[PDB]
Parts: structure tokens; sequence; C-alpha cells
């Protein structure tokens, strides 16, 4: 789920 | 008997001494000293000096870095464009008029500067909403087999423009109106005068509900979930020091975004409401300026939070700012 945090600009 | 009315305006000063003049015709130096007009001008100068570079860079860097041109980023660019509507439509006009002591462009100008300033602020506003929806959709995955793609990002953007027109257009055509506010050097929605011929009463309710409450609820729900989802994951995966880090960073950022949103719009909503429910009370020019100082300053702080604190944009900016290198 970190992939999606990276995508979304939050991690 | 609190100010002075005329056809397209409301000056927050009693005309018992005969001194009040149309804020489209002559300096309002009885509302506030000239040095305070100059500080108003100094503040618009600061907002331009910071806001134009930050927001312009954001666009420029997107042109130079392929990796930034994804769909999840379109709404961030949309934000920066909106910040620029506020910079050129609002801030520059106001710098100019502040230094005359009044709204030299007259009523037509007052509609223009009000429409473009309001459109920008609203596109920014709804862009912060659409962003949270998109993140929630992508991370909480409230719909299985859904993939966020270009065609959606486009609707997201267009929806911000539709909603922002739904706020800025009506006062151009009879539902509320644009007039000079505060020190009368800028123009916005009439949310403080009851003006039956344009039905301000109901507009301010529509605004309060549709353009503050809905946004506030959508932002809180979407990000409440996001923080829930990520806290869940990390609890269920305490063996990943990374995932623990992620959870902390996401949560700090949500608190920042949520507090930031409030700082920007709570004062306008707080004031609209106090005034609506204290109709027999007198609100001077500097007090009507406070809501605006908070909202307009977001053309700087929003892109710090949303763009400069985003690792990708930041590295691209530093690269582009270091001539090609780093
Ligand atoms: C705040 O209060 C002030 C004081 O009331 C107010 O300013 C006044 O506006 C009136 C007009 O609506 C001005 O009247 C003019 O006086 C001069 C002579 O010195 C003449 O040029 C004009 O005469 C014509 O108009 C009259 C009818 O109004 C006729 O009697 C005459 O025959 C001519 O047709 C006109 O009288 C007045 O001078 C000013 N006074 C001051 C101190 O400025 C101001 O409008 C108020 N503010 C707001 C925002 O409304
Ligand atoms: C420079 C001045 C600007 C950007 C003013 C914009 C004002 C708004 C978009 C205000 C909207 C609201 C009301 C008028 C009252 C209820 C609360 C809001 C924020 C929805
Ligand atoms: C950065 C942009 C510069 C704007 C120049 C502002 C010019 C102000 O113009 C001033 O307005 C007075 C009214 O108060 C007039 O009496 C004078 O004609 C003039 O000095
Ligand atoms: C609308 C979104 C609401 C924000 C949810 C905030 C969650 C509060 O939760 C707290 O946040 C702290 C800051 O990182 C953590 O360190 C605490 O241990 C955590 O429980
Ligand atoms: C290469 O990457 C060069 C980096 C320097 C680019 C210039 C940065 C401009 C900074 C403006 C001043 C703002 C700081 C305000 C803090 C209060
Ligand atoms: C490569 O093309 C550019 C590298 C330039 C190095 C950055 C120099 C730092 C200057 C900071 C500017 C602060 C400006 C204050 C304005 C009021």
């Amino acid at each position: 789920i970190l992939e999606n945090l990276k995508d979304v600009g939050l991690f | 008997m609190c100010g002075t009315e005329g056809p397209n305006f409301y000056v927050p000063f009693s005309n018992k001494t005969g001194v009040v003049r149309s804020p489209f015709e002559a300096p309002q130096y009885y509302l506030a000293e000239p040095w305070q007009f100059s500080m108003l001008a100094a503040y618009m100068f600061l907002l331009i000096m910071l806001g134009f570079p930050i927001n312009f860079l954001t666009l420029y860097v997107t042109v130079q870095h392929k990796k930034l041109r994804t769909p999840l980023n379109y709404i961030l660019l949309n934000l920066a464009v909106a910040d620029l509507f506020m910079v050129f439509g609002g801030f520059t006009t106001i710098l100019y008029t502040s230094l005359h002591g009044y709204f030299v462009f007259g009523p037509t100008g007052c509609n223009l500067e009000g429409f473009f300033a309001t459109l920008g602020g609203e596109i920014a506003l709804w862009s912060l909403v659409v962003l949270a929806i998109e993140r929630y959709v992508v991370v909480c995955k409230p719909m299985s087999n859904f993939r966020f793609g270009e065609n959606h990002a486009i609707m997201g953007v267009a929806f911000t423009w539709v909603m922002a027109l739904a706020c800025a257009a009506p006062p151009l055509v009879g539902w509320s109106r644009y007039i000079p506010e505060g020190m009368q050097c800028s123009c916005g929605i009439d949310y403080y005068t009851p003006h039956e011929e344009t039905n301000n009463e109901s507009f301010v309710i529509y605004m309060f509900v549709v353009h503050f409450i809905i946004p506030l609820i959508v932002i809180f729900f979407c990000y409440g979930q996001l923080v829930f989802t990520v806290k869940e994951a990390a609890a269920q995966q305490q063996e990943s020091a990374t995932t623990q880090k992620a959870e902390k960073e996401v949560t700090r950022m949500v608190i920042i975004m949520v507090i930031a949103f409030l700082i920007c719009w709570l004062p306008y909503a707080g004031v609209a409401f106090y005034i609506f429910t204290h109709q027999g009370s007198c609100f001077g020019p500097i007090f009507m300026t406070i809501p605006a100082f908070f909202a307009k300053t977001s053309a700087v702080y929003n892109p710090v939070i949303y763009i400069m604190m985003n690792k990708q944009f930041r590295n691209c900016m530093v690269t582009t700012l270091c001539c090609g290198k780093n």
C-alpha cells in the first residue's frame, strides 16, 4: 500500500 | 446607521460628517490612514513576490520533468493555476488600487477583479477537495477493480471549474453581487449587506452549505479514512519499519492539510455567520480585511504544503533551480 502513498504524493 | 450606501457599494463609515465618498471615485483615507493603505500594498507585494514564483515554478517544472506529468498530479497543477488567477486577477489589481486609496477601476472593474479573484480561490478550494477524494479512492480503495486514470483526473479538474463558476458567476447576474470590501480597494461577494434586490440572504446560505460545509465534510471523511486505512496496515505489519514511518508521515500531513484548510476558510465562514446572526452590528473596514488576509495568503502556503512538501516536485524544483544538476 506504500506504492499508492508514493503515487498520491503522501510518502 | 453604520456606514453609507450608494448604488454599487457599502462604505463602512458613517456619513454624518459629510466626508464619505464613492469608493469608485475618491480616496477612502477616512476609513484608514494612508500608511495603512501602503501596508495593504506591501502585503499584496509580498504575496506576489512569493506566490508568483512558487506557483509559476510548479507549472514550469512540470513542463521539464516527464515524471511529474501523471494523472494524480493534474489537480495539483490546477491548484497552481488557480493560485495564479488570484495573483494576477486579485493581488496585482489590489496593489494598484491600494496605492490610490480606492477602487479606481470602477464598478465594471469591481466585477472583473471580484470574479477572477473569487474563481481562483474557489478552484483552489475545490482542488483541495477533489485531491482528498482521489487519494481516498486510490488508497482506501473503496471500489474494487477501479484504476485511477487520465479521463478521471480530467473530470476532477472540470468539476473544480464547474463548482467555482457556481459561486463566482451568479453575482454577475443577480444572485448576490460584487462590491468593494473592507478598505474598498478590493472587491468580493456581498455576504454582509442584506440586499433584497439580489437575495444576498440565500446566497450566503448556499455558499455556507455548498462551498464550506460540503468541502469540510468531504475533506474530513476522505482523510479520516486515509488515516484509518494506513494506521490499520501499519498495525497489521509492525515488522516493516518503513510502513511505520509511512503511517506517521501521512498522519502529520493530514493534520497539516486539515488545519491549513481551516485557517484559509474558517474566518470567512466564521465572520459570514457571526454577521448573519448579529445583523444589528457594525463591522469596520480592517475587521472585514481579516478573512481576506487568511484566504489570499493561501496562494503562498497551499503550494508550500501541497507542492513543495511533495518529494517529487521538490526534487524536480531543486534540479531545475540548480541549472540542471543535483
Ligand atoms: C456624504 O455626505 C455628503 C454630504 O451630504 C455628500 O456630499 C454631497 O453630495 C451632493 C449631491 O448628491 C452634493 O451636491 C452638490 O453641491 C454643489 C455646489 O457646492 C453643486 O455642484 C451641485 O448642485 C446641483 O445639484 C442640486 C441637487 O442635489 C441642485 O440643488 C443644484 O441646483 C444643482 O443641480 C450639488 O448640489 C454636495 O456638495 C456634496 N457635499 C459634500 C460635502 O461633498 C456625499 O454624497 C455623501 N456620500 C455618499 C457616499 O453618498
Ligand atoms: C480576495 C478575496 C477572495 C478570494 C474572497 C473569496 C471569498 C469566498 C470564496 C468566500 C466564500 C464564503 C462565503 C462568502 C461565506 C460562507 C463561507 C465561504 C468560505 C463559503
Ligand atoms: C506598482 C504599481 C504603481 C501604481 C501607481 C499608483 C499611482 C497613484 O496615483 C495617485 O493617486 C492619487 C489619489 O489618492 C492622485 O491624486 C494622484 O494623481 C496620484 O499620485
Ligand atoms: C480528518 C482527519 C483527522 C486526522 C486524524 C488524526 C489522528 C489522531 O491520531 C494520533 O495522531 C498522532 C500524530 O501523528 C499520533 O502520533 C497518535 O499516536 C495518533 O493516535
Ligand atoms: C540549486 O538547487 C540552487 C538552490 C537555491 C535556489 C534559490 C532559492 C530561493 C529562496 C528564496 C528565499 C525564501 C526563504 C524564506 C524563509 C523565511
Ligand atoms: C543555475 O542556473 C542557477 C543556480 C543559482 C544559485 C542560487 C543563488 C541563490 C540566490 C537566492 C535569491 C534570493 C532572492 C531575494 C529576493 C528578495
